[PDB]
């Protein structure tokens, strides 16, 4: 479910 | 006349150099070694400036750190802790990027379309 931006 | 051809499968070096700034694009995966996928990539940011990552993407290793069994948040933390210069290897996997966004599936060239 998690998203993370990079 | 390039929508046809079929999208190369096999891993991939990707040299992208960042400075302090993020690399631009997102990431989900990561849960019980399911592997790291790009998900989104930011218009103008440096991963598309580098013209050789898309959505679908698995991330196999950061500056040869192997990310194919990561969890979510220690890939993130080795993406932006890569330092300025961040040499990804990446394998195109359509099919199982498809299994995480909604209505998503694979075409004939190996496109990721989405109805």
């Amino acid at each position: 479910k998690k998203e993370t931006w990079v | 006349f390039l929508g046809e051809e079929d999208i190369p499968r096999e891993p991939r070096r990707i040299v992208i150099h960042r400075g302090s700034t993020g690399l631009g694009f997102n990431i989900v995966g990561g849960e019980d070694g399911e592997g790291i996928f790009i998900s989104f990539i930011l218009a103008g940011g440096p991963a598309d400036l580098s013209g050789e990552l898309r959505k679908g993407d698995q991330i196999l290793s950061v500056n040869g750190v192997d990310l194919r069994n990561a969890s979510h948040e220690q890939a993130a933390i080795a993406l932006k802790n890569a330092g300025q210069t961040v040499t990804i290897i990446a394998q195109y996997k359509p099919e199982e990027y498809s299994r995480f966004e909604a209505n998503s599936r694979v075409d004939s060239s190996g496109r990721i379309v989405t109805d």
